């Protein structure tokens, strides 16, 4: 996310067993880093 | 019609105004980003109770 130009990156890892979906379950997100960068993005890609 | 570019004449024997002095400008950026460079922090002790 970007608020005021901090990007927010937020990431958790959790072992899970899953045929297919999503499982159902709550689990919260924690911080990993700020990166004060302050540009735009309007588009994103996934690597291959 | 002459070169545009000329090389300097250094040399130790010159007196102070020819010695060559080496000038670093610090150029100082604002934009709408965050500020990830500032000077030092400084800090002192702590007392409890």
């Amino acid at each position: 996310k970007n608020i005021d130009g901090y990007f927010k990156i937020y990431s958790k890892h959790t072992p899970i067993n899953l045929v297919r979906g999503l499982p159902q379950g709550f689990s919260a997100l924690e911080p990993l880093v700020d990166l004060p960068i302050g540009i735009n993005i309007t588009r994103f890609q996934t690597l291959h | 019609c002459y070169f545009p570019l000329q090389s300097y004449g250094f040399q130790p024997t010159y007196g102070v105004g020819y010695q060559p002095y080496r000038v670093v400008v610090l150029s100082f950026e604002l934009l709408h980003a965050p500020a990830t460079v500032c000077g030092p922090k400084k800090s002192t002790n702590l007392v409890k109770n």
